[PDB]
RNA sequence: UUGGAAAAGAUUAGCAUGGCCCCUGCGCAAGGAUGAC
RNA sequence: AGCUUUGCGCAGUGGCAGUAUCGUAGCCAAUGAGGUCUAUCCGAGGCGCGAUUUGCUAAUUGAAAACUUCCCAAUA
C-alpha cells in the first residue's frame, strides 16, 4: 500500500523512505536467514516461529503480485505459435479418443441431487468440531445446513451462478507452517465454494463416465499411492526381457516433475483448451473464478496466470493440463497405444499386446500429480543414436 | 523512543506507585542502554495502549535512582517488578523466585496475558498471583 | 483499541423466563451425557478411531 | 519530553 | 484447508478401514500386567471402587463445562485447558511420586502425611485441594475415636479396665520422626503381653512377660507404588518405635497400626493382647469399611479425579412389587405417551385434514386414589419451530413445574413413569427436588382411558388452557373400599374401557 | 527522600558492571584519596607503562587505523546511515516543520503489449478454435428462461 | 439462676419485578356523532 | 346531556424475549434509505456497538456460605 503523505515536508519524506528501505533490507535478510535456520532445523520457538511464517507470507505475497505484474507487462508467456500447435494436438488427442463434451447440468440430471449431497457433505467434512466457529465459519455452515434443507432451490442457484456470475468475490490466501515446503491455503467464499464443490463434483462424474482422464494419470480411487508404486513394480518386470542386458540394451526410467506447473498456467490458454472438453460456458465460468483477486491481511493482488488451488475446480482443471502436458511429451501414437483402442481400452501400465509394448522406447508412464515418470527400455541401437544426438 | 515516561527520581517512583491504586503498576528497572533493556520496551510499547486502561507501566533506569536495585537488589540487566497500592505482587512465574521478570519477554500477548492476571489477582488480594505460564521453562523447541 | 477492564459478574439472583431464555436458546442444554463418561472398564470405540 | 531522552540514550549507544 | 491429514492416501468412507488396532490396545493392557497391574500403579484402589467395569469416568465433565459456556478471557481458557493436566498427574500419581522415580527431594505436605519426593506442581496443587480444610489430623482423631468406642463397646467382657487416649500433640499424628501412644486402656489384670507380631499371623505365640496397662497405637500412611506393603512398613515402624529415641509409650507391649490412605489399607503388626487380635481386626474392618473420615477423603479423591461410578437405577415394578407402590411413600403414574393428540383425518379429496388437537397429561396417585389432569393445548404443540425432543422436554418441565406446585409435604416420594426414555429429563428438570425417586413401571397401566371418558375426553378434546383441575379417579373406593382394592378396581374398570 | 516512604522492601554490584573476565568493573582504589605525590607516582608509573608499550606501538597503530578505514567502507553507523539526511532534514523551514499532519488521516503503457499479445493469442485460437467439430455450447438465455419451468 | 476454658461470604435453580407488544379504569387535549319543550 | 377518535401517562392482565427490546453515542436520514411486482411505481429507515435489567426464597458446596457474643458444670 503506498504511503502518501502530501503534507510533509520533503526531507521528512526522504528520511522516512530511507528509514523504510533499512528497515525492509533488514527485515527481508532476518526472514531468509529465520528460514534458513527452520529449514536446516535449527531450534527455534512458537512466537519465532510465527513471525517468521508472517514475513515470508508477506514476501511471498508481494513475489507473486510482481510476478503477475510483470507477466501483465511482458504478456503471455507461450508463443502465439505454440499454443496454436498445442491446441491441435490436443483437439488430435481428443478426437481420436471421441470425447464427448460435457455438457451444462441439465435441468432434469438424473444424478443431480447426488452429486449436490457429495459435494455438500465433502465441503462440510473440513469444518471439523472445534471450540468455535468464524462468522464466516457460521455463515458457510447455515448456507450448508440450507443446502441440505432445499436442494431443489440449492441447485437453481448453483446453476444460476455458475450460468451468471462471471466475476467473483476475493478469495483468502494464508500459508500453511509447514517446515520445508511452504504451501498455500485459499479459502473461496461460502456460496462460491459450494458452486465450485458442485461443479468439481459434475465434472468428475462426467470425466468418469466419458473417460476423459488417462488411466496413466496415477492419482485415482482404484490404486492407493503405494499400490500404485507396488503395481509399477510389478508391471515394470512383466515387459518382456525386462532385464536381459546381454544384448547391450539399456532401460532407463526418468522421474521428474513438472516445475512451477501450477504456478504457470495460462488462464486464457486453460479457457482455450478447457472449452473443447467442459461445457463452453461451465469453461468459461471456470476460466473467470480462476482469475480473483487474492486478499491477505493488508495485501491484495490479482491473479492472471496461475490457476488458485484453492478451488474445488482445481482437479480437473489440474487434471486436463497434465493431459495435454502429457500427451505433448508422451506423443500421439504412444498414447494412443497405451491407452489401447477406444472401443476396448487397455488398463493402466499396459499395452493393447506384446508387439505393440515393444513398439517404442516409452513402455511405462504414470503421470502423477506434477510428477512424471517414464520407463524407456532403449535398445543398443537406439540408445547409441540418442546418445549421438 | 520509549514512550513511558521513566520515573527519574526514586522518590518520585516511589509516590508514582503510591499515586495509582485502581490499576496495575508496572515499573522496568532495566538501563535503557542494553539491548534487552530495549527489547522489554518495545514490548511495553506493544502493550501501552493496550492495558493503558487497566495499569500504567513506567520505565525506571537504576543508574539515575540506585535505591531500587540495592534496596530490593535487582540486580538482573533488566527486571520487571509490579506495585499495587503499595503491595508488591509476586508473579507465580516458577523462576524460583517471584520478584522480577528477568526474561526479554518477546511475546505481546504473553506480556498482556500476564498483566491481566496480575490485575485479577491485585483485585483478589493475591501476594502471590499464580501465573498462567510454565515460565519454569524456556517455553521453546 | 481499549482493552476491557478485568472485572467479572457481581451476583447471581435472577433466573426463570428471564435468564433461562437464553441460557435454553443460546447456551442450549447439550446431551450432557453418552459424550462425557468414559467407561472406564471397557472400550467402546476402536483403538484408534480417535 | 521524550526527545532528550531519546537523545541521550542514543548518544551511549 | 490449513490442517494437515496425514489420510491424504485415502478415505476411510471411501476405501475402508485399513488397520484393525484394537488387538494392539488389548495386548498393550495386558502386558503392561493387565488391568489389575495398570491400576496397580494408578491411584484406583485408594477410590475404594470396588468395581473396575462399572466406573465412568468424566471426560472434561468434572466442572460444569469448565465455564466453557462463557466469556472468559485467555488466561481463564489456557488456566481450564491445563486443568485436566492436573487430573492426569492425579490418576498417575502413585506412579510417578515413588522416590525411585525422581531425585531425593523429599518434601512433607503441611499437617498431612504426603511425603512428597519431588516438585510436581499439579499433583502437588492436587493433593493440596484433596487435603483441603486440615483433613489428616481430623481423619486421625476420628479413626482413633472410632477405635476407642469400638473397643468400649464390648472392653468390659475383653478385661479392660478404664480406656483413655493419651495427651497426644497434633504434630504427634502426621511427624513420623516422633511417635507416641493413641489408646491407653488398663486392663484390671496381670495382662500376659504376648509377643509383638503382624497381626495376619494366626500363629499363637506368647513370651512370659505379663503387665497391667496395655497401649494401641495408630499411625497414618500415603502409600506410593512401591510403599503399598503395609504388612512390613507397620512391622518395621512399630520395631523402631520399640526401640525409638523419643517416641515414649508408656506400655512397652503397646500395638500400632497404619493407615495405607493412598492404597485404601490397614493394618497392625505390634503386640497383639490375649483375646485382641480379632478385635482389632473387626474394627479395623469395619472402620476400612465405614470410617467417615475416611470416606469423605475417599468421596473427595474420587471428585477430584473426575471420576464417578454409575449409580444404581430405581429397580422395575414387577408383578411382585405392584402392590409395593400403595404405601405412605405418594407416587404418581406419570403416563404421557398419549400427549401426541392430533386429527388425522382424510379430507374427501387434495389433502388430509393437518388438525392438531389439543392434548393433555395423566398424573394418577394410586397410592391416595387421586386424578390431576393437565391439558396441553393444540396451540402449544403447533407452530413452535421445533421437533419432538424439545415437545418432550416442555412436558417433563411442565411435569415437574405441577409437582413444585404441590407442596413439599404432598411431594410424591416417588415417580412412576410409563414412558421409558422420560425418566432421565424429569430428573434433569427437577434436579433441585431429589426427594422423589424415578422408579420404572414395565407393565404399563391403562390410564389413557381417560381421554377416552365422556367428560374428560371432551374435556381434553376442548381444553385449549392449561388447567391443573383434580378430580377423583376413584368413584366411590376412596372412602369405601382399601386402597389397593381401588387400585385394583381402578384398573379392572380401565381395562374393561379400553377392551370395548 | 529514601524508597522507605514508600513502604517497600525486598522479597555497584550490578550484572551488567559485573562480568566473568576481570570480575566486576570499576576500580577498587577510589580516586578521592590523591595527592601531589599521588601524582608524581602516577606519572612516573604511566611513563614507565608507555615506554614499555613503544615497543611495535606504531607499526600497530599504523595497521588499526588502516584496518579501520577499511572497515568503515562495510560498517556504517546508524547515525551515518541517517546523517545525510539529516544534514539536509534541516532545510524545512518552521512553516514546513508545523504543517506536518497527524498520521490518522512518450509514456510507456507496459500493460498495453500485454493486451495487444493475448489479443493476438486469443484470436489465433479461436480461429484455430472455429476448426473445432462437435464443440457444444448451452445458451445462457435460453437455460436462465427456462429455469423457472419447473419452479414451485 | 450459680460455677470454669475462649471464606476479602461462594456455588446452582425457580418466582415476581423489570423491557416491549394488547386491553381496561383513571385524567384530559384537539377533535368525531348526537339530544337541546 | 352521554359516547368516542390519535390515544397519551398511571395501575392490572395476556404474551413475547437472541432474529427479538433498547441506547445505538459511529454514519446516512423527512432537503428520499432502498427495487424481481408497481419502474412516469413505491416513500423512512438501514449499516456497526453492547446488554436484557430489580429483588425474594429454597436448595448446593464448605469446618464455618454470615446481622451484635461464646464452649463448660451439682443446682435454682
Amino acid at each position: 500500500i503506498p504511503w502518501k503523505v502530501p503534507g510533509l515536508p520533503t526531507p521528512i519524506e526522504n528520511m522516512i523512505l530511507r528509514y523504510v528501505k533499512a528497515k525492509a533490507d533488514w527485515w527481508t535478510n532476518t526472514a531468509h536467514y529465520n528460514r534458513e535456520r527452520i529449514r536446516r532445523g535449527a531450534t527455534v520457538d512458537k512466537t519465532v516461529c510465527k513471525k517468521n511464517l508472517g514475513r515470508l507470507t508477506r514476501l511471498y505475497l508481494k513475489a507473486e503480485q510482481e510476478r503477475q505484474h510483470n507477466y501483465l507487462k511482458d504478456g503471455p508467456y507461450i508463443t502465439a505459435e505454440e499454443a496454436v500447435a498445442v491446441y491441435t494436438t490436443t483437439v488430435h488427442w481428443l478426437e481420436s479418443r471421441r470425447f464427448s463434451p460435457i455438457p451444462f447440468p441439465p435441468l432434469s440430471y438424473k444424478h443431480d441431487t447426488k452429486l449436490l449431497i457429495l459435494a455438500l457433505e465433502r465441503l462440510k467434512e473440513a469444518y471439523s468440531v472445534k471450540s468455535r466457529l468464524n462468522q464466516s465459519q457460521r455463515e458457510e455452515l447455515g448456507l450448508i445446513e440450507q443446502a441440505y434443507d432445499n436442494p431443489h432451490e440449492a441447485l437453481s442457484r448453483i446453476k444460476r451462478h455458475l450460468l451468471t456470475q462471471r466475476a467473483f468475490k476475493e478469495v483468502g490466501i494464508e500459508f500453511m507452517d509447514l517446515y520445508s515446503h511452504l504451501v498455500p491455503v485459499y479459502d473461496v467464499e461460502p456460496l462460491e465454494k459450494i458452486t465450485d464443490a458442485y461443479l468439481d463434483q459434475y465434472l468428475w462424474y462426467e470425466a468418469d463416465k466419458r473417460r476423459l482422464f488417462p488411466p496413466w494419470i496415477k492419482p485415482a480411487d482404484t490404486e492407493p499411492p503405494p499400490l500404485l508404486v507396488y503395481k509399477w513394480c510389478q508391471g515394470i518386470n512383466n515387459l518382456q526381457d525386462v532385464w536381459e542386458t546381454s544384448e547391450g540394451e539399456c532401460n532407463v526410467m526418468l522421474e521428474s516433475r513438472f516445475e512451477k506447473m501450477y504456478e504457470k498456467i495460462d488462464l486464457t490458454l486453460l479457457n482455450r483448451l478447457l472449452r473443447l472438453i467442459v461445457d463452453h460456458n461451465i469453461a468459461d465460468y471456470m476460466t473467470a473464478k480462476n482469475n480473483v483477486v487474492i486478499n491477505y491481511k493488508d495485501m491484495n493482488h490479482t491473479n492472471s496466470y496461475g490457476i488458485i488451488r484453492g478451488l474445488q475446480f482445481a482437479s480437473f482443471i489440474v487434471q486436463y493440463y497434465g493431459l495435454v502436458m502429457d500427451l505433448l511429451v508422451l506423443g500421439l501414437h504412444r498414447a494412443s497405444e497405451m491407452a489401447g483402442p477406444p472401443q476396448m481400452p487397455n488398463d493402466f501400465l499396459s499395452f493393447q499386446d506384446i508387439a505393440t509394448e515393444a513398439a517404442h522406447p516409452i513402455r511405462l508412464f504414470c503421470r502423477y500429480i506434477d510428477r512424471i515418470h517414464i520407463f524407456f527400455r532403449f535398445t543398443a541401437d537406439e540408445a547409441r543414436d540418442l546418445i549421438q544426438r | 523512543s520509549y514512550m513511558l515516561p521513566h520515573l527519574h527520581n526514586g522518590w518520585q517512583v516511589d509516590q508514582a506507585i503510591l499515586s495509582e491504586e485502581d490499576r496495575v503498576v508496572v515499573i522496568r528497572f532495566g538501563h535503557d542502554w542494553d539491548p534487552t533493556c530495549m527489547k522489554m520496551d518495545e514490548v511495553l510499547y506493544s502493550i501501552a495502549e493496550k492495558v493503558k486502561n487497566f495499569a500504567v507501566i513506567y520505565l525506571v533506569d537504576i543508574t539515575e535512582v540506585p535505591d531500587f536495585n540495592k534496596m530490593y537488589e535487582l540486580y538482573d540487566p533488566c527486571t520487571v517488578m509490579f506495585f499495587f497500592r503499595n503491595k508488591h505482587i509476586m508473579i507465580d512465574l516458577g523462576t524460583g523466585n517471584n520478584n522480577k521478570i528477568n526474561w526479554a519477554m518477546e511475546d505481546k500477548q504473553e506480556m498482556v496475558d500476564i498483566i491481566e492476571t496480575v490485575y485479577r489477582g491485585a483485585r483478589k488480594g493475591r501476594g502471590l498471583v499464580v501465573s498462567p505460564k510454565d515460565y519454569s521453562t524456556k517455553y521453546r523447541y | 483499541k481499549p482493552l476491557p477492564a478485568p472485572l467479572d459478574g457481581q451476583r447471581k439472583k435472577r433466573g426463570g423466563r428471564r435468564y433461562r431464555k437464553m441460557k435454553e436458546r443460546l447456551g442450549l442444554t447439550e446431551i450432557r451425557k453418552q459424550a462425557n463418561r468414559m467407561s472406564f472398564g471397557e472400550i467402546e470405540e476402536d483403538a484408534y478411531q480417535e | 519530553d521524550i526527545e532528550s531522552s531519546l537523545k541521550q540514550l542514543a548518544e551511549r549507544r | 484447508v490449513l490442517k494437515q491429514n496425514p489420510f491424504w492416501w485415502t478415505h476411510q468412507r471411501h476405501d475402508g478401514k485399513l488397520w484393525n488396532l484394537n488387538n494392539y490396545r488389548t495386548d498393550m493392557i495386558q502386558a503392561l500386567g493387565g488391568v489389575e497391574g495398570i491400576l496397580e500403579h494408578t491411584l484406583f484402589k485408594g477410590t475404594y471402587f470396588p468395581t473396575w467395569e462399572g466406573l465412568f469416568w468424566e471426560k472434561a465433565s468434572g466442572f460444569e463445562e469448565s465455564m466453557k459456556w462463557k466469556k472468559l478471557t485467555n488466561a481463564q481458557r489456557s488456566g481450564l485447558n491445563q486443568i485436566p493436566n492436573r487430573r492426569f498427574t492425579l490418576w498417575w500419581s502413585p506412579t510417578i511420586n515413588r522416590a525411585n522415580v525422581y531425585v531425593g527431594f523429599q518434601v512433607q505436605l503441611d499437617l498431612t502425611g504426603i511425603f512428597m519426593h519431588g516438585k510436581i506442581p499439579t499433583l502437588k496443587i492436587s493433593l493440596i485441594q484433596i487435603f483441603r480444610a486440615h483433613l489428616w489430623q481430623k481423619i486421625h482423631e476420628s479413626i482413633v475415636m472410632d477405635l476407642c468406642q469400638v473397643f468400649d463397646q464390648e472392653l468390659d467382657a475383653l478385661e479392660i479396665e478404664t480406656v483413655q487416649k493419651e495427651t497426644i500433640h497434633p504434630r504427634k499424628s502426621y511427624k513420623m520422626n516422633s511417635s507416641c501412644a493413641d489408646i491407653l486402656l488398663f486392663a484390671s489384670y496381670k495382662w500376659n503381653v504376648s509377643r509383638p507380631s503382624l497381626l495376619a499371623d494366626s500363629k499363637d505365640v506368647m513370651d512370659s512377660t505379663t503387665t497391667q496397662k496395655y497401649w494401641i497405637d495408630i499411625q497414618l500412611r500415603w502409600g506410593d507404588y512401591d510403599s503399598h506393603d503395609i504388612e512390613r512398613y507397620a512391622r518395621a515402624k512399630f520395631l523402631d518405635y520399640t526401640t525409638d529415641n523419643m517416641s515414649i509409650y508408656p506400655s512397652p507391649t503397646g500395638v500400632l497400626i497404619a493407615i495405607d490412605l493412598a492404597y485404601n489399607l490397614h493394618s497392625a503388626y505390634g503386640n497383639w493382647f490375649p483375646g485382641s487380635k480379632p478385635l482389632i481386626q473387626q474394627a479395623m474392618a469395619k472402620i476400612m469399611k465405614a470410617n467417615p473420615a475416611l470416606y469423605v477423603l475417599r468421596e473427595r479423591i474420587r471428585k477430584g479425579l473426575q471420576l464417578y461410578s454409575s449409580e444404581p437405577t430405581e429397580p422395575y415394578l414387577s408383578s411382585q412389587n405392584y402392590g409395593e407402590l400403595f404405601s405412605n411413600q405418594i407416587i404418581w403414574f406419570v403416563d404421557d405417551t398419549n400427549v401426541y393428540r392430533v386429527t388425522i383425518h382424510k379430507t374427501f379429496e387434495g389433502n388430509l385434514t393437518t388438525k392438531p388437537i389439543n392434548g393433555a397429561i395423566f398424573i394418577f396417585n394410586p397410592r391416595t386414589g387421586q386424578l390431576f389432569l393437565k391439558i396441553i393445548h393444540t396451540s402449544v404443540w403447533a407452530g413452535q419451530k421445533r421437533l419432538g425432543q424439545l415437545a418432550k422436554w416442555k412436558t417433563a418441565e411442565e411435569v415437574a413445574a405441577l409437582i413444585r406446585s404441590l407442596p413439599v409435604e404432598e411431594q410424591p416420594k416417588q415417580i412412576i413413569v410409563t414412558r421409558k426414555g422420560m425418566l432421565d429429563p424429569l430428573e434433569v428438570h427437577l434436579l433441585d427436588f431429589p426427594n422423589i425417586v424415578i422408579k420404572g413401571s414395565e407393565l404399563q397401566l391403562p390410564f389413557q382411558a381417560c381421554l377416552k371418558v365422556e367428560k374428560f375426553g371432551d374435556l381434553i378434546l376442548k381444553a385449549t388452557e392449561p388447567q391443573m383441575v383434580l378430580f377423583n379417579l376413584y368413584d366411590d373406593w376412596l372412602k369405601t373400599i382399601s386402597s389397593y382394592t381401588a387400585f385394583s378396581r381402578l384398573i379392572l374398570i380401565l381395562r374393561a374401557l379400553h377392551v370395548n | 527522600v529514601p524508597g522507605l516512604g514508600r513502604g517497600a522492601t525486598g522479597f555497584d554490584l550490578n550484572d551488567t558492571n559485573y562480568d566473568e573476565f576481570n570480575g566486576y568493573a570499576g576500580s577498587l582504589f577510589s580516586s578521592g584519596p590523591y595527592e601531589k605525590d599521588d601524582e608524581e607516582a602516577d606519572a612516573i608509573y604511566a611513563a614507565l607503562d608507555k615506554r614499555m608499550d613503544e615497543r611495535r606501538k606504531e607499526r600497530r597503530e599504523q595497521r588499526e587505523k588502516e584496518e579501520i578505514e577499511k572497515y568503515r567502507m562495510e560498517r556504517p553507523k546508524i547515525q551515518q546511515q541517517f546523517s545525510d539526511l539529516k544534514r539536509k532534514l534541516a532545510e524545512v523551514t518552521e512553516e514546513e516543520w508545523l504543517s506536518i499532519p497527524e498520521v490518522g488521516d512518450g509514456e510507456l503503457d507496459m500493460r498495453k503489449i500485454g493486451q495487444a499479445r493475448n489479443t493476438l493469442m486469443d484470436m489465433r485460437l479461436s480461429q484455430v478454435s472455429d476448426s473445432v467439430s462437435g464443440q457444444t455450447v448451452v445458451d445462457p438465455k435460453g437455460y436462465l428462461t427456462d429455469l423457472n419451468s419447473m419452479i414451485p
